[PDB]
């Protein structure tokens, strides 16, 4: 009961920290929709594809 | 130009502004927007570099245009006046510098807004403002001058 | 006359009439009467006739008459032009008969409301209404066309 509350809080805090680098991913970029985008940043450290 | 102000209590405190594809709201301030279908839209909070949620549809979206690259030092057009600086933001008198002026957008000569301001109240005989912008590659940042008070 | 309007989300979507006693407004529509006297009514709902509650205060008390039977043919006025039929309405051409609309009295030349418009949107070469209307005794019917989308 002590290994499994390692096992949650680590994965609850591990996956804050990539949901803080997914949303800080798009911020640069959603707010001028009309400048290009990099195929490194796309889909490889993020998720968005190309639109619009 | 569009450029709703907000409201609290009556007196006039903040701007916000629609671009093309979104709406702006700076975190400084503290109100209501008096537009019925600017006030049900999902307005999401976030860092320095301001991002809104322009959630209303397509039929009164795009008042007006964010800048292109390419920025020379030339005019630039402001509500109180006019400003001509890239790198920083140009030493404008007195007058401006009040309270509750920010959110006012900053426009070119060809009616394409630039720069959304933010602070600066008033540093001397010299006053800046703390704007932000997209600095090479279209990439929005956000510049504030030393001892740049929330305005 | 007298006819405020219902807005959900800013925009305009649909009209509340008053006839003498009781507020008239469409529930296949939806929203919020703008008026304070009218959104502290009571909604009380029906079938698609689309009663709501006559709570009008006794100040302003018979906005409009209502029209019995012994309806001729006739021609009678209309919001965007006119109606000359008895059965029916009119078959209006198009443009008349957007979107928005629905909740319109229909008047004769005293100014009696004959029927309240809800449907009809395309009826092939002119478009028919789908309105309410009172029958060759005083009761409240429903007459719509075959295939009516309504508003």
């Amino acid at each position: 009961c002590t290994c499994v509350a390692i096992i949650m809080v680590s994965c609850v805090t591990s996956v804050w920290l990539l949901c803080r680098t997914r949303n800080l991913c798009i911020t640069p970029y959603k707010l001028a929709p009309n400048a290009q985008v990099p195929i490194l940043l796309a889909l490889l450290c993020c998720i968005k594809p190309t639109r619009a | 130009d569009k450029t709703f102000p907000i409201m609290l209590n009556g007196q006039v405190n903040g701007y916000a502004c629609v671009v093309g594809g979104r709406v702006f709201k700076p975190l400084h301030v503290e109100g209501r927007i008096d537009n019925e279908q600017l006030a049900a839209i999902k307005l999401k909070k976030a860092s320095i570099y301001d991002l809104e949620y322009g959630d209303v549809p397509q039929c009164m979206k795009s008042d007006t245009l964010q800048y292109t690259s390419d920025k020379p030092p030339g005019f630039y057009n402001w509500h109180h006046g006019a400003v001509q600086y890239e790198n920083n933001r140009f030493t404008v008198p007195r007058g401006v510098g009040g309270k509750g002026d920010s959110g006012r957008p900053i426009l070119d000569n060809k009616g394409r807004v630039v720069a959304i301001v933010l602070g600066g109240v008033n540093e001397g005989s010299r006053t800046a403002l703390s704007v932000v912008t997209w600095n090479q590659k279209g990439v929005t940042v956000k510049d504030t001058p030393e001892g740049s008070e929330p305005w």
